[PDB]
């Protein structure tokens, strides 16, 4: 997530099982399903538990760089959304209208927010 | 620039591909296995030699058909009938055989020249933010056309019905055309895109089984988008009067009316209808829950066209001596085509010179080129 | 001719009174903005046009008495029939009646003028909208009435007509305030100018201004004195 | 310009070659049906096959000949047939269609009468599960209904008992928007008749006289069928008023316009087939086709009370996931005399504001935006005051 | 000058001599002017300051042969000299974005020119970039990507030691390491905090997955919990309904009653418990 | 728009429904007119429009709907007023014809049934009278008043030349919302007070901005007092006593 | 019976708008140019007739140039036949003025009155309009010079440099370029027949083509001196400028 | 002709007399003629209105 480039840990156990015949012993394994992204909200000193607004682009136009970077136009969307995946994965930062800074970046990162009001 | 080596990493997923698929095809493709030797084997034995291409009027249910070929004679076929009882339907193409005409099989798919013209090859070049500029009556077309297709999961937290329709409406010019394209680059589901002034036709009775037809095609893919461009063209667009005029114009949308919501039920088809012309419309078409968030689109203001003008020339050759700034202040709520069109004609501009800058001046000259269209077609020079 | 050139329309209206009200919507812009001891009508000039004799030429704002001064919208030149048939009431009212018009009574009688053409047979509408400013004799109220080619007629804190006057009404709303005008009438008129820089854009040569002060001051400012307000505003 | 430009004009038309490329080379496939669930079929295939028993030319009979038969081919070529051993004589009747050897034209099977019909076959309709309580209210012009299409198919004994004929026509009209159809469907739920669905612009056709075929047929396929209801919907075009025109087009369409006419009074009643006509608009219709014994008792559909939009709005807000401690009066009030179908929207577009603001819920202050939304663009539109007059 | 047709043609072929030559000193066993094909040398004083003097010119408006440059060398050496000469250039010739856009399009385009020894070598020098440029938000994701610990504790100092006090500077470092699902920064940072002496009990936590529990539940919250699941006894389907409950109840879930029945966890048997108990964890 | 009309071309002419067509027109005009509630009771009748700001720069204290024809004779306009401005010119003049002649106050049913008169003459010239309009008036009064002989009337004068005498009316926009109410809530042991109030709720249940005296306003006509116009302030007070009681339920 | 028949013209279009006035300035474009150019010491007005034959009498043809009094003449483009009521009815208003002040008309009065007499027929009745356009040259002692023009609305502008009929624009953009603030009567003559020249629909403009009078100050002391040419001077200062 | 649809607008005059002696000469080419006639006294003696 940090890097959509990296590679997981936890979630090599899903990939572990398909070189093999299926059997019950294998069914145990199932039952984890790490992997997990988390959902994304503002911080501050004494910890917000929710979003304030993100913004979202399904296309960019970008060839200049492999997934571009998403332009200040996004669809804005409210608090309370986990992390959006492909077909919604460029997230750019709704913040900066309400005399907030953003000090945590986002592009579709796993990482939480942080803001630091004025 | 400097996009090469991304190209080239494309490129060579390309060379990989290509390769590994040629090789698999020739010879390792090995039809020495008994379960491609076996099937095809007595598949054959059934099947014809002249295969006798017949229509399909009827089906009976004791395994017999009725077929009308084109070259005449019916037939009442038998069936073969390890090709599934109940999976062939009347319009079907079906394989007769030499012999005694049985079904040997059934043809999935056949098409018509007319439907081609519905149907899409195209993936626009432009996505969105070609839009760049009238971007909050554009979430009133990304909210009930994109989104539910991308997440109905909202739509299930609230529960009830989601969205359908929009009516595009507004001056010519400020982008309807180019938004329904736009919404159809991001979506990628079947885009459907017909004329109005192929909807209204020079010969009746045919007029109704085009417009039944489209979104009938459009249910049948799961997910459509039916892009009607000018609904505007049906009142003012007619050939003679006597297999045009008010018939003509009342049965089509009389056949749109059970198509676009009616009876039917039949598949995802999305609207998107652009018109300036609303008040030709039935009371039914722009009826409630055929339209669910209607847009109105007028003139941009004065600071939209700084977002509009912008877009335009990055495409274009700059200089220090560009000045957008003075370009907007001469128009007064004027469309996003005219300034559109004030870039292409100052390219214009640049060929008569070839001169490949682009400057200040030619932006300007342009601009009063794209004037004169103006108010000359006008003559009183000031309001009489 | 008696024959109607106005039909009842089963809409609720009758279709040349609207067709009016557009005629009256491509027409020249005007800001009315009274202060608190004058009134300012701000309008544009179409002076993009060059080898204009603008000395001969009578400015958009015509004065109708000595202390009412009328504007307008709209068709050019119908606006003159109204202003001859209201310099005419204007002088019969003190014939009679004694004592020189007040501003309601004068545009009670434009509204009447205006809705006779709508009414009658054999005629139509006027397309001309009307900003009746002034002062009442005796007083030093400003009253501020607008007139449309509805024949009806309004009181109005601040209003604009015009092209485009929808953009210069929400800049009216966020500068000027219904509790209190800008008291000295410099401020008012500077109120006024960056109004009209909205739209009249391109150089200040297109704005006129004509100011009126109680005990019968009327006033037009040149072009050079509204170019130094103009620049003050554009420095600031 | 910049120094990749000499190449990325290459490297770029590189791309646009290999997917030609692999599309071509990798060949495409199109399935000529088989089934997975069969592997042996020509054990007995062949006797269906090679060894013939026997496909079949289609005829029409054109003349019964009492103790012989006519028959016309469809190759057009008339020959003289009989009875084999698989035909009854009591089973020949004129019009049928009828399978011939191939060879020595001899009858073998008769087969249902009439192939000129082929279009009729998707008009016939499975009911949707737009179920009988989705209908708006429980107000009583559907209870109308009830008695004069619904019942006496579930019991013709109270009919009976009463001895009346029971009446089979019936009209719906009214404005759109309120449900016109939409009770038809909740109907079609409850009764379980087959129902076949007309569209009236559905029946012009090229040439005159072809539609002429196609009504005729569709009613006499429909006699045959039992227990069946014909839906005519939006048969504004053709069903309207006759007139003349002395040079018009109308005069075309005006055939079949009368073929709707002949069939229904008939020289023959109607076997149980419930009637209904969907309009638009009574301000022009037939009066003929609107004469009140072959469409018995009409029902005006109105627009919702101010009690009958709140029955309306609480079908589609207990649908929805909303606050609990609401008033499905208020919106009601608010609104003016309207249809359900704006209820239909009010929640829907009051939903976008929901997401808007993220809630997984509705309250109360999104239902105040909606009532406005829809409101000012009705007045932007028709059909705020348009009824064409009549009552 | 005033753009047209012929320098945008003719001004590549300039940059290309240069251009051709230092790729050909690698494959060639020839090697600069014993190489012909362009016989001009890419060391010395004459052409090597030649390189560097475009590379100043065409850095400030453009960039053409500037990133092109350090890959065709084939060391960290040359992308050292560009840093050099950006990170000066890095407010005020062009705004800091426009200089990250540069550094991530040399590492993310030259992927599959860069070979593991190559890649690793050229990421060090990104991440030097950053590291002298404002934003240490930069600096951590190209670490991880190292995957070197000394750098990761070189961004987590960068906030911690200039303050003598919790400052934004802390909240910001327990992030920084929070983000790793992994947590290889998370014990690292987790000890570094113990040392430099400020509140332990909100810190350590907050570099921790800790936090990550709680906010987790704010958002179970709003989602809601359903149960669907099938049971029927005594078979391969009974083995398979007690998983299903589970199957459902994956990440953290309320479904505690289920889980209190323990008649269905014993009625599986075999390898069956062992997975029955198994699916119980995944509700919490 | 465009609703299928066989005859627009003639402004007396038929029509196969039996009626006027242009007429029918005129009383789809006063839908859009601003509400005016009016409750006639027996001691008194109460008058109530919304005045209808547009803007909060229009000065919407220096208009009003309320028109006095004379001191026993108070009028309300609704629908459009350009007509009314015409109508009401034409009253006052018969009013003062009638003092002139007989020394006399006029029946509020004489002037009802004279502006009546005035209203139906449109067309193009035909019986014994010159038509001096071509299109009918699409505004509708309601003329309240007092008189010695039969008491307090309320009068509903529409556009067509017919006139209603009603207990209570309203008309404009809200008219349907508004007259549901009259038939629940009105009888003939109001008071005064009673029916002032009435009107300021049922000009609630109408009102599209916000009940206070800076949209709302009040008129009465009372026997020894005449015709009076509430002040702004007055109204004030009323609306906030009905806010008083509608927190006691 | 009549109303059947009423066309309506009247009316307003849906642009608030008077097809008839658009017409009107149509036909007039079709009809010659006329040219008035304002020197700080008189007025050349110059206009090109529209029918040229070496059969035509073009020798007590004043077609074009009307004076309307002895102070004010007019250049005349569009309809003849609808601007001749026009110009009696103006002789007589000037006569009018004249008659009860005893004292000349301005130019402002006389070309507003004729402006309320064409908006007449645009405003009511059911008339057309008369379909000309005057350029009015005038002196008077209040504001010295004037030049106006009015087209078939009702609605006059003061120019400077003004141009109407045939090719309004492009003579426009000449006088722009060619224009002095203040200027003699022999430069403006010269600018006058120059954009003729350049405007003109045969290859030559020609004094037998030419209609050509003048306002000057050459007489003194508050007396201007009228002047309609005789076509055999209109030759020599056609000859002067180099034309021919 | 709205805006950005149409770009280039081609007006096409009658022709000159010299533009017309041209398309003259183009024809004789076809014919046997005598010499000395002059295809420039030809397009005078016309006037045309059109190619
Ligand atoms: N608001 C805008 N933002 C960005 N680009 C715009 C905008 N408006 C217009 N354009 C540009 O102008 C173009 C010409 O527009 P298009 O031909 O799609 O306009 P239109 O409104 O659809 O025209 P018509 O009125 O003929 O239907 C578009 O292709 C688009 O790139
Ligand atoms: N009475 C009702 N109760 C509940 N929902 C209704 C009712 N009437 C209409 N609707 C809703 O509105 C939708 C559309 O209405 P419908 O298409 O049935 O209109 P119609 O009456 O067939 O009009 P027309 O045929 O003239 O277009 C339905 O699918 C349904 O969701
Ligand atoms: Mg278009
Ligand atoms: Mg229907």
């Amino acid at each position: 997530g940090l890097l959509h480039l990296g590679k997981g840990t936890m979630t090599m156990d899903v990939f572990n099982d398909a070189h093999v015949l299926n059997k019950v012993t294998l069914a145990s394994i199932l039952t984890t399903a790490v992997g997990l992204v988390s959902p994304s909200f503002m911080l501050k000193h004494h910890q917000l538990f929710y979003m304030l607004n993100a913004g979202i682009r399904p296309k960019f136009i970008l060839a200049l760089n492999d997934e571009g970077e998403p332009i200040k136009v996004n669809v804005r969307v409210g608090q309370a959304v986990e992390t959006v995946g492909q077909a919604g994965r460029p997230k750019k930062i709704t913040g900066w209208i309400t005399q907030s800074t953003p000090v945590l970046l986002n592009h579709g990162e796993r990482a939480e927010l942080e803001t630091d009001e004025y | 620039r400097c996009k090469l080596k991304l190209l080239r990493m494309e490129r060579i997923k390309d060379h990989l591909l290509l390769e590994e698929e040629f090789v698999s095809n020739s010879e390792i493709l090995k039809p020495f296995e008994k379960k491609q030797e076996e099937e095809k084997k007595q598949l054959e034995e059934i099947r014809g030699n002249p295969l006798s291409i017949g229509t399909l009027e009827e089906i009976i249910d004791d395994d017999h058909a009725i077929v009308t070929s084109p070259t005449m004679p019916d037939y009442y076929v038998s069936i073969l009938s390890f090709v599934d009882k109940e999976l062939l339907e009347p319009g079907c193409s079906v394989l007769l055989h030499h012999k005694t005409m049985s079904i040997v099989g059934v043809l999935q798919d056949d098409a018509d020249p007319m439907v081609s013209v519905m149907k899409m090859d195209k993936s626009p070049t432009e996505s969105y933010s070609d839009i760049g500029g009238l971007e909050s009556q554009i979430q009133e077309i990304k909210e009930s056309v994109e989104l539910p297709l991308t997440h109905p999961e909202l739509y299930e937290e609230m529960g009830i019905k989601p969205p359908k329709g929009v009516i595009l409406y507004g001056a010519p010019g400020t982008g309807k055309t180019l938004l329904a394209k736009a919404v159809a680059n991001q979506t990628s589901a079947t885009f459907l895109r017909i004329v109005g002034s192929e909807l209204i036709q020079k010969y009746l009775g045919d007029g109704p089984r085009l417009c039944r037809q489209i979104f009938k095609v459009a249910g049948e893919n799961a997910p459509s988008i039916v892009f009607i461009d000018e609904i505007d063209a049906i009142g003012t667009k007619r050939y003679d009067s006597n297999s045009g005029g008010e018939r003509e114009i009342q049965r089509t949308m009389l056949e749109l009316l059970n198509q676009l919501d009616g009876f039917d039920d039949r598949g995802d088809v999305k609207v998107i209808m652009a018109t300036n012309k609303i008040e030709t419309l039935d009371p039914a078409l722009i009826r409630p829950g055929r339209i669910d968030r209607k847009i109105l689109f007028e003139n941009p203001d004065l600071s939209t066209k700084k977002k509009i003008l912008g877009i335009h020339t990055s495409k274009m050759n700059l200089s220090e001596d560009v000045n957008l700034e003075t370009l907007v202040t001469t128009k007064d709520d004027l469309s996003g085509a005219d300034i559109q069109a004030m870039c292409t004609e100052a390219g214009l501009l640049a060929l008569r010179e070839r001169r490949m800058q682009v400057t200040a001046e030619d932006f300007k000259q342009a601009k009063e080129r794209v004037m004169k269209n103006k108010v000359e077609e006008n003559l009183e020079g000031l309001y009489l | 001719y008696d024959r109607a050139l106005s039909i009842f329309s089963p809409d609720g209206h009758i279709f040349q009174v609207e067709y009016a009200l557009e005629a009256v919507k491509r027409g020249t812009c005007a800001v009315g903005v009274k202060g608190k001891n004058c009134v300012v009508l701000g309008c544009e000039r179409r002076s993009t046009l060059k080898l204009q004799d603008t000395r001969i030429t009578p400015s958009k704002v015509s004065k109708i008495d000595s202390h009412v001064v009328l504007s307008f919208s709209g068709l050019n030149a119908d606006s003159r029939i109204l202003i001859e048939k209201a310099r005419v009431e204007a002088q019969s009212h003190r014939l009679t009646l004694e004592d020189p018009v007040t501003v309601e009574y004068l545009t009670r009688y434009v509204a009447g003028v205006q809705q006779r053409y709508t009414q009658s047979g054999g005629v139509r509408p006027f397309g001309v909208s009307t900003l009746i400013a002034g002062f009442d004799p005796r007083d030093d109220e400003p009253k501020l009435y607008q007139t449309e080619p509805s024949g009806i007629y309004s009181s109005w804190s601040a209003q604009t007509i015009g092209r485009n006057s929808k953009t210069v009404r929400e800049f009216l709303e966020k500068n000027y305030d219904r509790k209190e005008p800008p008291a000295t009438v410099e401020e008012c008129v500077k109120l006024t100018v960056r109004s009209l820089l909205e739209v009249v854009q391109t150089g200040a040569k297109n704005i006129e201004i004509t100011v009126v002060k109680p005990d019968s001051d009327i006033v037009a400012l040149s072009s050079e004195e509204i170019n130094q307000y103009v620049t003050q505003i554009e420095q600031e | 310009a910049a120094p990749y430009a000499a190449k990325l004009k290459q490297t770029e038309n590189d791309l646009k070659d290999i997917e030609a490329r692999i599309k071509e080379k990798a060949g495409v496939k199109e399935s000529d049906t088989g089934l997975a669930p069969s592997h042996l079929w020509d054990i007995m295939g062949d006797r269906q096959r090679l060894g013939e028993e026997h496909p079949l030319q289609v005829a029409r009979c054109t003349k019964i000949i009492k103790g012989k038969y006519v028959i016309n081919l469809k190759q057009i070529a008339k020959f003289v047939v009989g009875l084999g051993e698989r035909v009854r004589p009591k089973d020949i009747e004129e019009g049928m269609r009828v399978g011939v050897d191939r060879s020595k034209y001899n009858i073998e099977l008769p087969l249902p009468p009439r192939i000129d019909p082929s279009v009729t076959m998707m008009t016939v309709e499975e009911k949707p599960d737009v179920t009988y309580s989705d209908v708006g209210g429980c107000k009583d012009q559907i209870e109308k209904l009830r008695e004069v299409v619904e019942l006496p198919l579930l019991s013709p004994e109270r009919f009976a008992t009463l001895g009346i004929d029971p009446p089979k026509g019936i009209l719906l009209y009214g404005p759109p928007g309120t449900g016109k159809t939409l009770c038809a469907r909740a109907v079609a739920n409850r009764t379980d008749a087959t129902f076949i669905r007309v569209i009236g612009s559905e029946l012009v056709q090229k040439y005159v006289g072809e539609g002429a075929r196609m009504v005729r047929e569709l009613f006499e396929m429909a006699r045959t069928k039992k227990a069946c209801i014909i839906f005519f919907d939006e048969i504004d075009a053709v069903g309207g008023a006759r007139f003349d025109d002395g040079a018009g087009g109308d005069n075309e369409v005006q055939r079949t316009m009368l073929e709707l006419i002949t069939q229904l009074d008939g020289f023959d009643p109607r076997g149980n087939i419930k009637v209904m006509f969907a309009t638009n608009r009574p301000n022009t219709l037939d009066p003929a086709l609107l004469r009140p014994g072959r469409i018995d008792r009409k029902v005006e559909f109105s627009l919702p009370d101010l009690e009958g939009r709140a029955n309306i709005f609480r079908i589609h807000s207990k649908s929805m996931s909303v606050e609990r401690g609401i008033r499905w009066e208020l919106i009601s009030r608010l609104c003016p005399n309207s249809t359900g179908a704006e209820l239909r929207s009010v929640c829907t577009e009051a939903g976008m504001f929901a997401i808007r603001a993220r809630r997984k819920v509705a309250t109360e202050k999104d239902f105040l935006k909606a009532v406005d939304k829809v409101i000012s663009g009705y007045k932007k539109f028709s059909s705020t005051s348009r009824y064409m007059q009549y009552n | 000058v005033s753009d047209f047709e012929g320098w945008g043609h003719e001004y590549i072929r300039h940059l290309a001599l240069e251009i051709g030559e230092v790729y050909n000193d690698q494959v060639e066993k020839d090697a600069e002017d014993e190489t012909s094909s362009d016989g001009s040398k890419s060391d010395g004083s004459a052409a090597t300051s030649g390189f560097e003097f475009s590379k100043e010119d065409t850095l400030r408006l453009c960039l053409d042969i500037v990133p092109y440059f350090l890959k065709h060398n084939g060391e960290e050496d040359a992308v050292d000299l560009l840093l050099e000469i950006e990170s000066i250039d890095k407010l005020p010739q062009f705004v800091d974005e426009n200089t990250f856009q540069r550094v991530c399009q040399y590492m993310v385009a030259c992927v599959p020119l860069l070979p593991p020894p190559e890649d690793v070598a050229f990421l060090k020098t990104a991440y030097s970039i950053y590291l002298s440029q404002n934003e240490l938000t930069d600096a951590i994701a190209l670490a991880v990507r190292l995957g070197e610990e000394d750098m990761i504790r070189s961004v987590f100092d960068a906030t911690s030691d200039p303050v003598m006090h919790k400052q934004l500077a802390y909240i910001l470092a327990a992030q920084k390491t929070s983000f790793e699902y992994e947590g290889v920064q998370d014990i690292i940072g987790n000890g570094k905090l113990s040392e430099h002496f400020l509140y332990l009990a909100k810190e350590l936590n907050l570099t921790g997955p800790k936090v990550p529990e709680d906010i987790y539940k704010s958002h179970l919250d709003n989602s809601k919990s359903v149960f669907s699941s099938a049971g029927l006894d005594s078979a391969q389907q009974n083995l398979a309904s007690s998983f299903v409950n589970g199957f459902l109840n994956l990440g953290y879930c309320n479904d505690k009653l289920i889980v209190d029945n323990d008649n269905w966890v014993y009625k599986t048997k075999g390898d069956g418990m062992t997975s029955a108990v198994a699916s119980i964890g995944s509700i919490y | 728009f465009l609703t299928r009309s066989e005859y627009d071309r003639g402004v007396s002419t038929f029509s196969p429904e039996g009626r006027l067509f242009q007429v029918e027109y005129s009383l789809e005009a006063i839908k859009l007119g601003s509400t005016a509630i009016g409750i006639a009771t027996k001691e008194g009748v109460v008058l109530g429009v919304e005045k209808r700001a547009t803007s909060p720069l229009l000065e919407s204290d220096s208009i009003e709907k309320i028109v006095e024809i004379d001191r026993h004779i108070g009028c309300a306009m609704s629908g459009l007023t350009a007509d009314a401005r015409s109508m009401i010119e034409h009253a006052r003049t018969a009013a003062v014809t009638h003092n002139l002649y007989y020394d006399e106050d006029i029946n509020v049913e004489s002037l009802t049934q004279s502006v009546c008169d005035l209203a139906l003459r449109f067309g193009e010239g035909a019986s014994g009278e010159e038509r001096l309009m071509s299109r009918p008036f699409g505004v509708a009064l309601l003329i309240a008043g007092h008189d010695a002989d039969d008491g307090y009337q309320l009068f509903h004068a529409e556009p067509s030349g017919t006139f209603y005498r009603y207990n209570a009316k309203a008309i404009g926009s809200g008219s349907e919302g508004a007259q549901a109410e009259l038939l629940n809530e009105w009888h003939s042991s109001l008071t005064l007070k009673e029916a002032e109030l009435l009107v300021l709720k049922i000009l609630k249940q109408v009102m599209e901005e916000k009940l206070d005296e800076n949209n709302a306003q009040l008129s009465c006509i009372t026997k020894q007092d005449g015709f009076k116009i509430y002040d702004n302030e007055k109204t004030a007070e009323l609306i906030k006593e009905l806010k008083e009681k509608e927190a006691a339920e | 019976g009549s109303r059947r028949y009423d066309s309506r013209t009247t009316i307003f279009s849906p642009e608030g708008r008077l097809y008839q006035v658009e017409y009107a300035l149509e036909s007039i474009s079709h009809a010659g140019t006329a040219i008035g150019i304002m020197a700080s010491d008189g007025i050349v007005l110059a206009a090109e007739r529209k029918v040229t034959s070496t059969l035509l009498e073009q020798d007590t043809s004043t077609e074009k140039l009307y004076k309307l009094n002895d102070k004010i003449a007019v250049a005349v483009a569009g309809l003849t036949a609808d601007a001749e009521i026009l110009i009696n009815t103006a002789r007589i208003h000037a006569q009018n003025y004249l008659k009860t002040y005893n004292e000349d008309i301005p130019v402002e009065i006389l070309v507003r009155r004729l402006s309320d007499i064409k908006q007449g027929y645009t405003q009511h009745g059911g008339l057309r309009p008369f379909g000309v356009s005057f350029i009015y040259a005038g002196y008077d002692d209040r504001y010295g010079y004037q030049l106006y023009t009015s087209n078939p609305s009702g609605n006059y502008t003061g120019w400077k440099a003004i141009s109407v009929g045939a090719n309004t624009s492009a003579a426009q953009t000449l006088l722009q370029m060619d224009y002095k603030d203040d200027m003699k009567v022999d430069d403006a003559i010269e600018l006058a027949l120059k954009t003729l020249s350049k405007t003109t629909d045969s290859s030559a403009l020609t004094y037998d083509r030419l209609e050509f009078a003048t306002i000057r100050k050459g007489a003194n002391d508050g007396e201007v001196y009228q002047k309609i040419f005789k076509p055999q001077e209109i030759k020599d200062i056609l000859v002067k400028t180099g034309i021919t | 002709l709205r805006p950005g649809r149409i770009d280039r607008k081609i007006e096409f005059p009658p022709p000159s007399v010299a533009a017309r002696a041209e398309i003259l000469r183009i024809h004789s080419r076809k014919m046997n003629l005598t010499r000395g006639i002059n295809l420039r006294k030809v397009a005078e003696k016309m006037n045309g209105c059109s190619g």
